[PDB]
């Protein structure tokens, strides 16, 4: 009942820096979480930044706290992940999610029940 | 999404509820309606620390996983969030768990379901 998409996305010089940004779309009601996640070449996917739409909360993979940020437009369900200070260990397919209700761990990927295509992020 | 009685008993036979395990349709549908209303956001926080979620009103200890309810078995094997999906089709994967491992799992369903005649539950809906 919701679609992601995401933009942004391109290769970038370390210490660089991309917005990525996802449009929800659908039941954005339904949304507790949006979140990005990424995923490097044959690596485990890794929670980057969620948000709760209504109260705005935002997490932070502590590899990325306090250089990213995540920003959630409400008006326009859209979220945003600020990659500041880009090193090369961000390079990864950055998938955007949602998660209803129901789940409770923001940068755990298992409760998110919508995910974007992924943009990929490179950084060199 | 609220769903209608006929609506929901339309997709849980959808689902092969009817007879499930040996339960005819309307016990589902009279569970679903005591549990949630028939409201798929249903949600009810226990003071254990769990949380019953959708149509179904499934608890976060035993069966599905939201993340902060300790001693969390997940048997579902699916987050919690899936079930406040708008189609109960995690919903009735669950339940079709939670009954296969009776239906008075569902407090709700053994105390305004069982007992009662069920089937009522699914009457006038075009099935």
């Amino acid at each position: 009942d919701v679609q992601l998409v995401e933009s942004g996305g391109g290769s970038v010089q370390a210490g660089g820096s991309l917005r990525l940004s996802c449009a929800a779309s659908g039941y954005i009601a339904s949304i507790n979480y949006l979140g990005w996640f990424r995923q490097a070449p044959g690596k485990e996917r890794e929670g980057v930044a969620a948000v709760s739409p209504a109260g705005g909360t935002p997490y932070y993979a502590d590899s990325v706290k306090g250089r990213f940020t995540v920003s959630l437009d409400n008006a326009e369900n859209t979220v945003y992940l600020q990659m500041n200070s880009l090193k090369p260990e961000d390079t990864a397919l950055y998938y955007c999610a949602a998660a209803r209700q129901g789940w409770y761990i923001p940068l755990n990927s298992y409760g998110y029940n919508y995910w974007g295509q992924g943009t990929q992020v490179t950084v060199s | 999404k609220v769903f209608g009685r006929c609506e929901l008993a339309a997709a849980m036979k959808r689902h092969g509820l009817d007879n499930y395990r040996g339960y005819s349709l309307g016990n589902w549908v009279c569970a679903a309606k005591f549990e949630s209303n028939f409201n798929t956001q249903a949600t009810n926080r226990n003071t254990d620390g769990s949380t019953d979620y959708g149509i179904l009103q499934i608890n976060s200890r035993w069966w599905c996983n939201d993340g902060r309810t300790p001693g969390s078995r997940n048997l579902c094997n699916i987050p919690c969030s899936a079930l406040l999906s708008s189609d109960i089709t995690a919903s009735v994967n669950c339940a079709k768990k939670i009954v296969s491992d009776g239906m008075n799992a569902w407090v709700a369903w053994r105390n305004r379901c069982k007992g009662t005649d069920v089937q009522a539950w699914i009457r006038g809906c075009r099935l």
